[PDB]
């Protein structure tokens, strides 16, 4: 009923199925970073231990971690964000010291929060660049207070560099906690220009999201 | 002086929309109502396809209506045999983000692009018996959406730099550009004749373009949202377009309008994929809600639907003789239709 | 009768939890198999097993007509005790390696791994029950006693629980202990629940069955006319297990409770 | 693309003797490999081996002496013989093969080693008179029909130029092999075969085999020479 | 300006373009589909001999 061709042909489908197979389970023990900086963010340097569209590799308690910047598009990044649809995390990365772009940030953020195709995905925001923060809230010739009532008056849950970053960090928190589905989880870190710590912290946060995934699948919560 | 172009460039567009509507007397759908429907349409899953192990995202039927190229998340091109499931080849591609795939009419050569914005060939049959890279297209600013060989050494391709581009695949340099998008284009369509072409884009119109010439012939604009997918009519004179305004919309060439939508309150998706049948009666569109509807396109009436996807259906594709249709989908399989 | 009760909830659960697993594409993971499997476990104790058990109630516990039946039907309850206590056995066990070490067990974790555990907990279970059909109905003393089915083997009823409900029992203790220490040294009302679910689950499991094999064995190392009624009772207490399994591992997911609702 | 071939020379009878075929310039783990020629005789195919080593077949003459095997790391085919016979003296060749929808297997031969110690495939004339410019057809017959439910029909056209390798012709009765010319064309009905030369040519003077692949042990035709 | 004189161009090529009418369109498509009804298998349904699927 099948030829000689015919059966020889299934032979060499099954070692190409082989060896999809062996690809396969090769990068399942990877997991998948995107990174998203608007601008100015110091994103290519917060993981600076290890070093269209750009790719870097860092291992961190024999974990494979891979991070991906799409540099070659264009500013919005709406259509080719379905793409990663499926990475273990985000890692956003913003500068807390531009107050002027700081809402630019949070706007960005907010898309990205209420994506439909990253409804499920976790993001680690890194607050880059608390130094320029924590210098210029000193000196105090710039103040968030007088453009922005709302740190004006603030309580927090230096002491003006404290409630400067929790106002900061909170401006964010408040996007991610607005939804209140809980299937994903915005992990915020503030970190400076330079920080020897980073792939731990994300390596960290990588781990929580996958412990949570799955006490989801057990139906234990 | 400024103020005057914008004035002339707002009284050519009011001209032509009367234009348009001089030459409308009679709707498609008034003159398609005294014929016969096409009645149900039922079509099974003959085959499915599996090995990939990640998100499907785009596929091209072969000329010969049995082999098919499937690109994937997983980083893998593969050839099918739709006739016994066998895999002909498996080819590792250096990106891993892949949008768009296409088969040679030839059968010597595939193509792949995507997010490293670039179209890269592939030969097919080559003496050491493997596939190997021949030519990588570099000059697109933007991810590559949609590439069609028109021969061996000629290939057309759409870009998110809202611009399509005509490549000699042996010099390597783009021999045309086409820029009249605002937004980034997302489909492709060549026309059975090969010396025109269509695209839509994120900007919610669709261009004709003259290969030869260079230039935007026709624009329409009838959809609110984006286009995904467009699709040549068998004839050559019409194209269907599909939308995440979740239309579906039949345009013409030399009335310069729309036809007729296809559209339903039931269905709120987007289009993912549009396909015509031999005879150009069945519209075939994929959608995000991970089902295919078939669409009488002469009376613009829900025939059938195709419902076996666990996922979105992210390509659709008829095959040459008509006999079959393909659907991958982010589900990780390929299903034949009959 | 508050029997036909217990039968009736054990068979319309189990059911819906496999029609829940089967009809729902969002809950085919490599732990719904699993838990599929224990729901099948518990739909065959409550079906095969446990209408004769009432059945033989309702007679004075005197046995039907057909005496061959006594020995298979000691074989059935026997094994899918044992089959649903050690599916427990390695749930807890798989959760625990699932808190410990996610990374390391979401990159060794497919369906390979579900099945050998499926394959694992089934073949000790089978090895578990051996003995029974080989012995009882080659001897009709070792299943009978007064006329009334029970199996009268001291030495496998000592030892055959040791490796039942006390090893597994250790087991299960040891790995309680174990992922409370780890859930504990935003994300933290998470872990809370899942704390909370596992204590439920694990106290409920101990309270149902503990009772029965401690009172089983204490009628072997050790009066007899009560802690025979105490057995008859005790016997359903470890039954309504089999009705109770299914609620406290498939309801507190909105997916489940959306799918019996439906 | 290269095929080399080394092992032979005097063996006395009942001897073991091993051959080696090195391949070179092409991915041989991808390729299925396998024939002899007698010193006065036409082809005769001795053994296969898939691509992975997952099948393998023997001619039934060397069955239970002969062990083809290939090592892959160092891409190299071997034949291990044993209780060699006078019957064996040959000239071994190491042939590729590739088995995928629209390929060509046997595409390419080597120069071959000289050792010195069922479809019937019919081929009626052993000799054709030819001139040049001139078409010429040669013809094939088979015990049953090489035509399959699939479509297909598994006949292959050979030429061997004196002092030379064979050379695949045509594959699948119509299928024009890579690096041949259009004048030659086959063409054939179930059972019922022939290969037509047209427009003939010096160095088209040879002997062509026709060549079953329906079913294993393949088999090949006497052979018809042309001669100037 | 030069972007808006190049916008102008292509629209005023766009406008001087002849034009049919779309009932002449709709019966040509009409008439196509009519033509090929016959060769679409889609359409109908195929009996399995001839089905290679
Ligand atoms: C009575 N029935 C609830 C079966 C419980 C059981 C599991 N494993 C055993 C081993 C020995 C004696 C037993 O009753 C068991």
């Amino acid at each position: 009923t099948v030829s000689a061709e015919d059966k020889a042909a299934a032979e060499r489908s099954k070692m190409i199925d082989k060896n999809l197979r062996e690809d396969g389970e090769k990068a399942r023990r990877t997991l998948r970073l995107l990174l998203l900086g608007a601008d100015n963010s110091g994103k290519s340097t917060i993981v600076k231990q290890m070093r269209g569209i750009f790719e870097t590799k860092f291992q961190v308690d024999k974990v494979n971690f891979h991070m991906f910047d799409v540099g070659g598009q264009r500013d919005e990044r709406r259509k080719w964000i379905q793409c990663f649809n499926d990475v273990t995390a985000i890692i956003f990365v913003v500068d807390s010291s531009d107050y002027n772009r700081l809402q630019e940030a949070l706007n960005d953020f907010k898309s990205i929060w209420n994506n439909r195709w990253l409804r499920t995905i976790s993001v680690i925001l890194f607050l880059n660049k608390q130094d320029l923060l924590a210098e210029k809230v000193l000196a105090g010739k710039s103040k968030i207070e007088d453009y922005f009532p709302e740190f004006a008056r603030y309580t927090t849950p230096d002491p003006r560099v404290t409630r400067a970053k929790y106002f900061i960090r909170k401006e964010f928190v408040d996007i991610s906690t607005a939804s209140g589905d809980g299937r994903h989880i915005c992990y915020p870190h503030f970190t400076c220009a330079v920080d020897t710590e980073n792939a731990r912290r994300i390596f960290n946060d990588c781990k929580d999201i996958i412990l949570q995934m799955n006490l989801r699948e057990y139906n234990l919560v | 002086e400024l103020d005057q172009l914008r004035q002339e460039a707002e009284q050519l567009k009011n001209q032509i929309r009367d234009a348009r509507k001089a030459c409308a007397d009679a709707t498609l759908s008034q003159i398609t109502n005294n014929i016969d429907p096409v009645g149900r349409i039922q079509m099974r899953t003959r085959r499915t396809l599996r090995g990939h192990l990640a998100k499907i995202y785009a596929m091209h039927w072969g000329t010969d209506s049995r082999l098919l190229v499937s690109a994937s998340q997983d980083g893998k091109l593969i050839i099918w045999d739709s006739y016994t499931t066998n895999k002909v080849h498996a080819i590792p591609l250096r990106s891993s983000w892949v949008m768009t795939c296409a088969y040679a009419p030839s059968g010597n050569y595939v193509a792949c692009g995507g997010l490293d914005n670039i179209c890269s060939i592939y030969n097919l049959k080559t003496r050491e018996g493997n596939v190997r890279v021949s030519r990588e297209l570099a000059g697109h600013t933007g991810y590559l959406s949609c590439c069609r060989f028109l021969d061996d050494n000629q290939i057309v391709t759409s870009s998110g730099d809202t611009t399509c581009a005509l490549w000699d695949i042996e010099t390597g340099q783009q021999t045309t550009t086409f820029t009249g998008h605002t937004g980034d284009v997302m489909s492709l369509s060549l026309a059975p004749d090969t010396r025109l072409f269509v695209s839509g884009a994120c900007d919610a119109s669709a261009k004709l373009w003259d290969v030869r010439e260079g230039m935007c012939r026709q624009t329409f604009t009838g959809h609110e949202s984006d286009i995904n997918a467009i699709c040549f009519f068998p004839n050559g004179n019409a194209f269907a377009t599909g939308s995440d305004d979740a239309t579906c919309r039949l345009f013409d060439l030399r009335a310069d309008q729309e036809l007729m939508t296809y559209s339903h309150d039931n269905i709120i998706c987007g289009i993912t994929s549009v396909s015509f049948s031999k005879s150009g009666r069945l519209l075939l569109a994929g959608y995000d809600d991970f089902n295919c509807n078939v669409w009488d396109a002469l009376k613009a009436d829900r025939a059938g639907v195709l419902a076996g996807h666990d996922n979105r259906v992210s390509c659709l594709g008829v095959t040459d003789d008509g006999m079959a249709v393909a659907t991958g989908s982010w589900d990780s399989f390929l299903k034949i239709w009959n | 009768l508050l029997t036909a009760v217990v039968i009736i909830l054990t068979i319309a659960g189990n059911i819906l939890v496999i029609m829940a697993v089967s009809l729902e594409k969002k809950l085919q993971n490599a732990t719904n198999y699993f838990l599929m499997s224990l729901a099948i476990a518990d739909m065959l104790l409550g079906f095969l097993v446990m209408p004769v058990s009432m059945l033989t109630i309702l007679y004075g516990y005197r046995w039907p007509l057909p005496s061959k039946l006594c020995a298979v039907w000691i074989y059935l309850d026997v094994l899918f005790s044992t089959a649903s206590i050690m599916h427990l056995c390695a749930i807890s066990l798989d959760r625990y390696v699932a808190i410990q070490n996610p990374i390391h067990h979401s990159r060794f974790n497919s369906r390979t791994k579900a099945f050998l555990k499926i394959i694992a907990v089934w073949t000790i279970s089978v090895g578990i029950s051996m003995p029974i059909p080989v012995f009882g109905l080659q001897d009709d003393s070792k299943v009978f006693k007064e006329g009334s089915c029970l199996l009268a083997d001291d030495n496998f009823v000592l030892i055959g629980s040791f490796v039942s409900f006390f090893i597994p029992l250790t087991i299960m203790v040891i790995t309680y202990f174990l992922t409370i220490k780890s859930l504990q040294k935003q994300s933290i009302s998470n872990e809370q629940k899942a704390c909370k679910v596992l204590g439920i689950v694990f106290f409920l499991f101990v309270v149902m069955w503990c009772p029965f094999f401690i009172t089983n064995i204490m009628a072997v190392i050790c009066n007899e006319d009560v802690i025979g009624a105490l057995l008859n009772v005790f016997v359903w207490i470890g039954y309504l297990s089999s009705a109770v399994n299914p609620l406290v591992y498939t309801l507190f997911n909105k997916t489940y409770r959306s799918a019996f609702s439906r | 693309v290269q095929l080399v071939e080394s092992g032979g020379g005097l063996v006395q009878p009942g001897g073991s003797r091993k051959l080696s075929c090195s391949a070179s310039g092409f991915a041989f783990s991808s390729f299925g490999m396998h024939v002899r020629q007698a010193p006065e005789k036409g082809l005769e195919w001795v053994a296969y081996i898939s691509s992975g080593s997952g099948t393998i077949y023997y001619a039934d003459t060397v069955k239970g002496r002969f062990t083809i095997s290939r090592d892959d790391p160092k891409n190299t085919l071997f034949l291990q013989m044993t209780s060699l016979r006078s019957e064996d003296t040959a000239m071994y060749y190491c042939v590729r093969s590739i088995y995928y929808y629209g390929s060509s297997p046997f595409d390419f031969w080597g120069q071959g080693t000289t050792l010195t110690v069922d479809i019937v495939m019919t081929q009626a004339t052993s000799s054709v008179p030819v001139t040049p410019g001139e078409s010429v057809s040669i013809s094939c017959r088979s015990s049953k029909s090489l035509l399959h439910s699939n479509g297909n029909t598994y006949l292959y056209w050979f030429l061997q130029r004196p002092g030379q390798s064979p050379q695949l012709l045509i594959y699948r009765m119509s299928n024009l092999a890579s690096g041949v010319p259009d004048r030659f064309s086959g063409s054939g009905s179930g059972t019922a075969f022939t290969l037509t030369i047209s427009r003939l040519e010096a160095e088209d003077v040879g002997v062509y085999y026709c060549m079953q692949h329906l079913e294993y042990p393949l088999t090949f035709g006497a052979g018809t020479k042309l001669e100037l | 300006i030069a972007q808006a004189r190049k916008l102008v161009e292509q629209l005023k090529m766009e406008a001087n373009i002849d034009r049919i009418k779309v009932s002449k369109a709709a019966a040509d498509l009409m008439a196509y589909c009519e033509a090929h009804a016959k060769e679409d298998p889609l359409l109908t349904p195929v009996p399995a001999s001839e089905n290679p699927f």
